[PDB]
RNA sequence: CCAAGCGUUGGAUUGUUCACCCACUAAUAGGGAACGUGAGCUGGGUUUAGACCGUCGUGAGACAGGUUAGUUUUACCCUACU
RNA sequence: ACCUACUAUCCAGCGAAACCACAGCCAAGGGAACGGGCUUGGCGGAAUCAGCGGGGAAAGAAGACCCUGUUGAGCUUGACU
RNA sequence: GCCGCCGCAGGUGCAGAUCUUGGUGGUAGUAGCAAAUAUUCAAACGAGAACUUUGAAGGCCGAAGUGGAGAAGGGUUCCAU
RNA sequence: CGUGCGAAUCGGUCGUCCGACCUGGGUAUAGGGGCGAAAGACUAAUCGAACCAUCUAGUAGCUGGUUCCCUCCAAAGUUUCC
RNA sequence: AAAUACCGGCACGAGACCGAUAGUCAACAAGUACCGUAAGGGAAAGUUGAAAAGAACUUUGAAGAGAGAGUUCAAGAGGGCG
């Protein structure tokens, strides 16, 4: 299918895509904007050290009441967190992207993640019980993802 | 409609921005006013809160019922290693205030003082004042320098000095020595600056700033206490036991209309660690440190004239949560701000002091050393052995 | 690897509480294909699955 | 007269607003703030449904005539203040 | 005053509601006579974590009190049939 | 699959009705997963062990039982792959 | 607790406890009707007249709403009788 | 006996009608899913393409999810798909 952008030139550049992923849309969108301006082997590294709490993700848009921490000044900010399932997901996705560079015949060490986007997806309903005999909803907020990498020394 | 019976109110409405102080060392907000009549001296100094104990004295004040009788008054112990100047600093008089004019430093600045310029001494090449000193022994840095000492000699009117403490000599964990401006009050700025230079790199002891039975003022930071409630912070009435959502409160915030809520009214929030300036604390004795001579070491600080035993102010088991006190000290009547181990800026008074409770000369008859860590009964270790006999260890 | 079952048929031959049964750890492979009462009546004879002795309440 | 800088309290009977008495005191001046103030409290009074009298009506019923018992909901949004 | 238990607080995983013209710093003035928006003055410096319960004539229910309606029902007798 | 001109015909034009039906926001990654004491160390199955399985420790129910079996009612939820 | 665990619970303290005691099954009483040691109580979360369908789109001097443009003229709250 | 009546039944033929929130409650396993002890109450829900030609082989992954091959005029028609 198509991606929110092309690749600038198709010969030097690889894709990967994620349909209906059971993660939080927002936590994902926030971790997918730190990752953005980094090399692959800075990225892989930065997403083990989120998982192991030595480097936080900045909560910039979606910061309703979100805490404050010591590893966020690093991002000149004050709010931030350590979303672990969001990482363990888009640390799968890489493996696929990485795994399409050699099946063209390209340099896996020069692949600069250009494109990476995060979209809302169809909600999954389940239900939950509140006083005076009533029933609210209790719904799921999944997502799709995409990304596009490109070779540069 | 009105308040049925009256009261007074809850707390002081000058002191009210009850925030955690911007600085950890007490700032001197205001030194005295000089008169060119009297000779040069420093004003301020630096100690550390190390303790508290009794005294006993025989009092003279004719009139009262404690005349020639023997009270006990309480005291604090402030430990004062003699301070080390490293520079001077000039200020000029203006119509927007008091602009700081020119600054200079000594050739040799210690490493507890090269520790005061860094956030991290572990990784840093210790390169502060490396290119600077250089000037002090080349023939093109004796002239530029004394161009400028001859510029303060004209333009500047206020003159100050700068002194680093000595944390090689205290029993604390830390090693970062405090730099602190101090005003030099005295003769015309010519003299004021003949004296300063001459003292770069020297030591200045507490014998020289302060004297016995003086009235000093005591500046520092409070013992801190946490985000605390309205009942602890402001000292209101509790509420009565029937109340649906709590009784350590104010029950009426404000009226209906001037429909805001006013900075006058009492609220939750941070309790303590403010800055603060108490006054008129007396000086009952200036101590002497542990000087060695002729083999033996001499350690009679606490030796009053009325019991001459061998003891120093140090108590059995040491002072608690602090250390042992070797370095020369001052003995303040009354209590002072801050925890133990916390740094206590001194000062003369602004206010020229004549009453009777000022001019009261003091000599003592007892100084306490019975261990404070427990509930003590013994004044000195040897005296114990003599009371108790030999134990199952001997 | 999984013996809610072999612990059941045990406690129905030893005529006791499942509490009292003892299923030798080491030989968890020899006891987790048994799976039918005869093949447990063996392993009781053999000394893998054993009864524990009754907890003392001293009347002393 | 200038002066509202600083205060103007503890108890008995009463649901009190009001009243009156004891005692201490420099003095126990008066008022506003939606008759300041219930998502601050208390519900003791009035002002639902049960019950009893004391006047009125043949009666269902009625009382500024008195009585007993009667469930006080929400804050996570903006501001304000800390 | 101080202590203990559980929350509150901070982190991973899961994750609902009521409510919402547009919104949200004050004086006084007029005005359907008690303005967040108008007029005259004072002023206005990203984004936010914990609390509080002054203000939104806060939310919650087409006032249960009173009056009207040529709208009713439960009770009672000398109202009429 | 559709439109202009002359004439006919009507279930013919929305901002609103605490209007009908369907879909989506701000609030918000916030309120919150707090009643009846309590767990920890080793192994073995596995792509994944704070929670499942075995073995060892420390605990609770304490025969008016968190034990053993029935009647109404449920209707296969029983048992192994 | 009061957007609860509960459309009436839970906790400590409480009333009775060999007698007009306290409970299971089978049975009789049906809506101006039943049953009531009598509060207008109870009659399947409903009671000073239960629930389901129809007559029915019941009637309203009273609330709320009432869909395209330009052009021209533009009022009334006063008089008798209800 | 006839000339009259016929929103139930068995077959038929038309329409200046409505076109999937319309038109019957019902274009489809509807008087069906489900609710009420029972009388009774009662929905939502049409569309790949001309043809299944419904994507062999390779490759990352434990798996869903992917990268390239390929059918079609098109997957910018990929099994709830104009």
């Amino acid at each position: 299918v198509r991606y929110s952008l092309d690749p600038e030139n198709p010969t030097k550049s690889c894709k990967s895509r994620g349909s209906n992923l059971r993660v939080h849309f927002k936590n994902t969108r926030e971790t997918a904007q730190a990752i953005k301006g980094m090399h692959i082997r800075k990225a892989t590294k930065y997403l083990k050290d989120v998982t192991l709490k030595k480097q936080c993700v900045p909560f910039r848009r979606y910061n309703g009441g979100v805490g404050r921490c010591a590893q966020a000044k690093q991002w000149g900010w004050t709010q931030g967190r350590w979303p672990k399932k969001s990482a363990e997901f888009l640390l799968h996705m890489l493996k696929n992207a990485e795994s399409n560079a050699e099946l063209k015949g390209l340099d896996v060490d020069s692949l600069v993640i250009e494109h990476i986007q995060v979209n809302k997806a169809p909600k999954m309903r389940r239900r939950t019980y509140r006083a005076h005999g009533r029933i609210n909803p209790y719904m799921s907020s999944p997502c799709h993802i995409e990304m596009i990498l490109t070779e540069k020394e | 409609s009105h308040r049925k019976f009256s009261a007074p109110r809850h707390g002081s409405l000058g002191f009210l921005p009850r925030k955690r102080s911007s600085r950890h060392r007490g700032k001197v907000k205001s030194f005295p006013k000089d008169d060119p009549s009297k000779p040069v001296h420093l004003t301020a100094f630096l100690g550390y809160k190390a303790g508290m104990t009794h005294i006993v004295r025989e009092v003279d004040r004719p009139g009262s019922k404690v005349n020639k009788k023997e009270v006990v008054e309480a005291v604090t112990i402030v430990e004062t290693p003699p301070m080390v100047v490293v520079g001077i600093v000039g200020y000029v008089e203006t119509p927007r205030g008091l602009r700081t004019f020119k600054t200079v430093f000594a050739e040799h600045i210690s490493d507890e003082c090269k520790r005061r310029f860094y956030k991290n001494w572990h990784k840093s090449k210790k390169k502060a004042f490396t290119k600077y000193c250089k000037k002090w022994q080349d023939d093109a840095g004796k002239r530029q320098l004394d161009k400028d000492f001859s510029s303060m000699k004209k333009y500047c009117q206020v003159i100050r000095v700068l002194a680093h403490t000595q944390m090689r000599l205290l029993p604390l964990r830390q090693k970062k020595a405090h730099l602190m401006e101090i005003q030099v009050n005295g003769g015309t700025v010519a003299e004021k600056l003949d004296w300063a230079r001459e003292r770069l790199e020297q030591q200045v002891p507490v014998s020289q700033v302060f004297g016995q039975d003086e009235m000093i003022d005591v500046i520092g930071v409070t013992k801190g206490k946490g985000y605390k409630g309205v009942t602890s912070r402001w000292h209101t009435k509790k509420l009565p036991r029937k109340t649906h959502r709590g009784l350590r409160k104010v029950a009426c915030i404000g009226a209906w209309h001037p429909a805001r809520v006013a900075f006058s009214v009492a609220r939750a929030g941070q309790k303590g660690y403010h800055h603060r300036t108490e006054i008129n604390k007396k000086i009952y004795k200036i101590g002497q440190g542990y000087l060695i001579k002729d083999g033996k070491l001499i350690k009679n600080n606490a030796s009053t004239d009325y019991d001459l035993s061998d003891k120093s102010i140090n108590p059995l088991g040491g002072f608690v949560h602090y250390g042992e006190v070797t370095n020369d000290f001052v003995m303040l009547k009354g209590c002072v701000v801050g925890t133990k181990k916390r740094v206590l800026t001194l000062r003369k008074s602004l206010l020229v002091q004549t009453k009777r409770r000022a001019l009261e000369k003091i000599d003592l008859k007892f100084i306490d050393t019975t261990s404070k860590f427990g509930h003590g009964r013994f004044q000195t270790v040897e005296e114990k052995k003599a009371f108790m006999g030999p134990l199952k260890k001997d | 690897s999984m013996l809610r079952l072999q612990k059941r048929l045990a406690s129905s031959v030893l005529r006791c509480g499942k509490k009292k049964v003892w299923l030798d750890p080491n030989e968890t492979n020899e006891i987790a294909n048994a799976n039918s009462r005869q093949q447990i009546r063996k392993l009781i004879k053999d000394g893998l699955i054993i009864r524990k002795p009754v907890t003392v309440h001293s009347r002393a």
